[PDB]
């Protein structure tokens, strides 16, 4: 996709994962965890309540018959309202087609977008720390536990801390 | 090394929808844009509204027996029928398409008595087994057929003048008979020469009663034609005749404005609707419906989709 | 060091698109959404069709010369041509515009006999060098010029029925004649006051000849004007006449459906379409054609633009 | 362009490559070598095919006369149906111009996004063994012979092979 | 170490516009799709155009006093005011909106004498208080009312034939005269029954003055019905009458195009423009409107719509 | 947003910028300074100029009257007329309402884009001499006077010539 992550570099993405649209899972001593980010999920989500509160709505334009259900209608005009009537359709239909497949393409290109601003921010956060797997995971350069974890999820994670252990353990 | 992975949610089974570069995209959820359910009811909560029942429209202001209960009212919103009645005794309406519409869009019907009046020589209370009422011979109930006291005679010279008082137009309608045959012709109106002359400030024209031979509808091969013209507020309107008018007793006032409806389905008081169908309502919040292109009041866009999903997540890509 | 570098593919010659943001973007490759040629042919490939030639869609239920070989047949496809002939005896139809179309919209035409005889008083033969017929004085094929036998004599008050027994809709047409001097009047119909009288159950009207000076058209300063109905499955129409009707010896069933062209443009066997115009056919897969808003068929839509170049592939950046 | 790749930090386009739309140039001890890439060729392709799909189409609606060629068409109802075509004739003009823009300024920003997807997974896969030149090239700190460059083409190169060659190389 | 650090711009305050996903996003800069300001004037400059002021486009054919500056020109621009006079004399013309439409969609107007005369016992010159010029009775300049010289003399059987000797069509109006009652009938046509036909190469058509009572409208119960046609280049159009005829001393012939404007708003000759609504002028770059959807000419289409505003910027995060 | 700089990893913006839409603030021992970017700048309000040339404009068919303001039109005529003039007017307003709602969403995204092509192209310059903070700046492991600065600003700064000082400063 346009961003590359979802269904690009990230492999498939979490079945599990049902408290949040995206998150991080660790491997560390204490063993392994999930956690949904929420700014991410509430960015995504609020974009498309946005659009559905816009595309979600009709006119206001209250219209009348010209169209006789019951009784026949005079030759000439008939005609001129079918084909007023059914050019008016092929361009609702026509408008219609357009909106949803624009818009479907802008919420999966949108998405895959807020997976990777999240990936980006880790990363720049990590700094020299971690280096990147291709597959979504950074391989920290050093013992991380629970709080360590917590501090890179709630993104007060200090690389300074932990720079010469890490830069130690990577040049080797 | 520790690691920490970066990942997005999945479900098991997702939802397929298009998009510019894609006919079968996979997401994880959707919804549907375009309407495909109706409501088989008109959904009349908050509305004062008029079931006409078999009673057409025109049948109001004429007064056709079955439009007894409707020859005055008020209402926001009418509900006309299939095959309802405006005719008990054959014919039609001059320019009846402007006319009927016109009523679907009103908001009411109010009654004014004319005040005709007739000599002695004329009987006003000519009636006809096909406009029946209360098991009886009768006729429209605002209209007067207009025939001779003695058979055979010369109808009158007789002039008759609406005038309107009021501050708004007035609706007048007035029949011509054309006779079956020309012993029904010289029976009820005489041998004379027939003519009969409409004239006000605004509309002027004249009118022939017309002998020929014709097939029979219920029983009859006779016919009375309408006809119609507004009388703007204090105008007069001067009918002259001498055989062959069915007479106004009243004309009709249209008030307001109202939504009209043509439609088979039964009322239901428990639901609002601003849309309406021949089928009946449509209740959505969607922009778009494929239920028919002949809509009335606030719609949906009708569409030629059977289904139209709006993608509201992430590509699925499960495990 | 060894490296490894990334690249895309460039054209020699790229093609300009337009974008949201650039007028002049330059791609690899594009391609045409506005069709721009015609082929100068109606394309009929697959298609059961009638070219009329200089016959008229309304000579065809009348019977004018130039439309005898089109009195009656089957079609998907019927095809008018410019200066077709209607009207060989001056006048003209009353609400000519909707018959036309009701033709044009037919996918065929069968006719009936009225089965209309007349008594020894009239001389229903009547022909005009107006409408010749093999280099002799002929008149319409489906209609009769109904005279007096004996030149100068009243013509007879005469009664003729038709009976739809068919379970489709017929179409009825006939004509009034309106001579252009007395005297002529006079010798086919006699000094007596001519009235035609017409109602089924659905339609009725009344006619009178009108003598009066006209110019002459092809010779001739009288006129025949047309008029027509429909008659339903069951019901009757009556004609009563004493002199001034030309009446129809045969009535019309229309058939189906089928799609009306206005073309100059020649027929072509060969060639297969379903977009049609003034100039030919629009064979084209495009969604946008610059032809003509005046199109029939299934079409692409019209646009006031020459170009628009849709990008099939990236930007083109040379070396 | 929107993702700064084609016409942006690649400085141009190589005719050479006829057999796809993006692929890899190298050079090595053993020679100079080039070679496309089906998968991100492939991505663009498919794209542009479904959105010739969705644009290269008709309306499914049988459209009747409603003017004369030949004769006079009424007076007013004539101006209407001027006013009522001239109008839609507005609308499919606008909706055609708008299309073709909006898609046209997909197209190519798609296109950018493919090649830049190429580029990260290459970068990803070569880790701390190369670095960037800005230009779209990768400097390879180790010798990397044609084996060596096919596994980066096909998704196979392991970093941690060659990883001591070239930090003792990066490092000088 | 030392740093380097990229940013961007932003502004104190910023503009709200909507996008896709935000109603309320701000942004550095944005402007104005929807123009919501229209010139109060018709701006005319470069245009030859004819201000109508109180003579309404038909007034122009007939001849009412009101269009006396107006009986013949050129244009490319014509407008027509609110509450404009066509006839002075109480009446309508049939037919009146295709007539009004093809003056308004004109260039110019020629006027042809027909050249019709009178024999002694007719009198052409009848005046009527209704219809004053020049402090004094008068009527339809284009017209001519006859009637006979001698009070309730019959008015003599009258034959007159207009050619069209130009290259271009010329279109003849003509009117009806329907008397009040009897007695004006015949002291003006006398005791015979009346009768006017009209027949051209293309158009026939019969009329009978109708007496009968109506109210007085400027003073006057009489009524005159106005009726027009085509007449084709080469033809001849042929009028016989014996009473009621109100007859056409000039034809008409329209020359070219122009545009029609309906308008409220003072001529301004100092400024152009292209779009004109019943306000005034649209001088705007800006695609849509919300003004009016009754406009002419080269316009911004109309939208439902206060404002719709378009990001000029990047998204304003401020300090 | 979609590029994750402006409105993202970029905090705010900057008020006293106003000579540009993008550009520089740096630190070094002789002191502070801000330079826009002539480039970025100019391709950001070239890509919106060309918005405006398309959509500033009207069509130049012209239309005449099928209403009358000052008298009486048809009642079965009329009907049709008030129900084409409303469809065709909540067709505009809904393609009026969707054109600035897409253009708007595509102008605030492509501003981001900009602003992210700018901090790639100097990443990509500064090579392995910096490190990203995470806010947007590089902090630079040598000694960058005005001049160096001028050079990174110029897209003419060397790595090479300073990489041996950053290298130690980096790594140790
Ligand atoms: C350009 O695009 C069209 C339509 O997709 C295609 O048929 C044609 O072969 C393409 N041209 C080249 C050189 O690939
Ligand atoms: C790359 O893939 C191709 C095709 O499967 C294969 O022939 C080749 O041996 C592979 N090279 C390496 C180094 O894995
Ligand atoms: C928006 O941009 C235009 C054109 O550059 C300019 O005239 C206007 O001053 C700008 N608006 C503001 C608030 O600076």
């Amino acid at each position: 996709g346009l961003f590359g992550a979802i269904a690009g570099f990230i492999e498939n993405g979490w079945e599990g994962m049902v408290d949040g649209w995206y998150g991080f899972r660790h491997q560390n001593a204490q063993g392994t965890g999930q956690a949904a980010d929420y700014k991410s999920t509430q960015a995504a989500i609020d974009q498309i309540t946005g659009k559905l509160n816009r595309i979600i709505k009709k006119t206001n334009t209250e219209f009348e018959s010209i169209e006789s259900e019951f009784s026949e209608i005079d030759h000439q005009i008939g005609n001129v309202i079918n084909w007023t009537k059914d050019s008016i359709t092929d361009i609702w239909t026509y408008q219609a087609e357009l909106l949803v497949a624009m818009e479907n393409q802008h919420t999966i290109d949108m998405a895959d977008s807020e997976m990777l601003n999240l990936y980006e921010r880790v990363r720049k956060q990590l700094r020299q720390n971690a280096e990147e797997d291709g597959k979504g995971c950074f391989e920290i350069y050093h013992a991380c536990d629970d709080s360590c974890m917590e501090s890179i999820r709630n993104n007060t994670y200090n690389h300074s801390q932990y720079r010469e252990e890490a830069l130690l353990n990577r040049l080797n | 090394p520790d690691k920490i992975c970066l990942g997005h949610h999945a479900v098991a089974n997702g939802t397929i929808v298009k998009t510019l570069t894609n006919e079968q995209e996979e997401v994880t959820n959707a919804t549907e844009t375009v309407e495909s359910t109706s409501l088989n009811r008109l959904c009349m909560k908050g509305r004062n509204h008029k079931d006409l029942g078999n009673c057409h429209p025109i049948g109001m202001l004429i007064g056709t027996p079955a439009c007894d209960l409707h020859l005055t009212g008020t209402w926001d919103t009418l509900i006309e029928r299939k095959n309802a009645i405006a005719y008990c005794y054959p014919g039609a309406t001059v320019n009846e398409k402007a006319l009927r519409q016109k009523i679907m869009e009103s908001g009411g019907i109010s009654k004014i008595n004319t005040g005709f009046t007739y000599g002695s020589s004329i009987n006003s209370a000519g009636t006809t087994k096909a406009c029946m009422r209360n098991g009886g011979n009768s006729f429209y109930a605002e209209l007067k057929w207009l025939v001779s006291k003695n058979k055979g005679q010369n109808f009158p010279q007789t002039t008759n003048t609406y005038r309107n008082a009021d501050t708004a137009e007035h609706l007048i309608m007035w029949g011509i008979h054309h006779p079956s045959s020309t012993q029904e012709k010289n029976d009820l109106y005489g041998t004379q020469s027939l003519s009969i002359s409409v004239g006000s400030s605004t509309y002027k024209n004249s009118f022939v009663p017309v002998v020929g031979a014709r097939p029979q509808v219920n029983g009859l091969s006779g016919r009375i034609d309408f006809h119609w013209t507004l009388v703007q507020p204090g105008d007069k309107i001067i009918f002259s005749h001498n055989g062959g008018l069915i007479a106004p007793s009243r004309v009709s006032k249209l008030i307001g404005r109202g939504l009209g409806i043509q439609s088979e389905a039964p009322i239901d008081n428990s639901c609002e609707s601003k849309c309406f169908w021949r089928g009946g309502s449509i209740n959505t919040r969607l922009p778009f419906q494929n239920l028919s292109p002949r809509t009335v009041g606030q719609c949906p866009k009708y569409v030629n989709k059977k289904s139209l999903m709006l993608a509201t997540g992430m590509r699925n890509v499960p495990e």
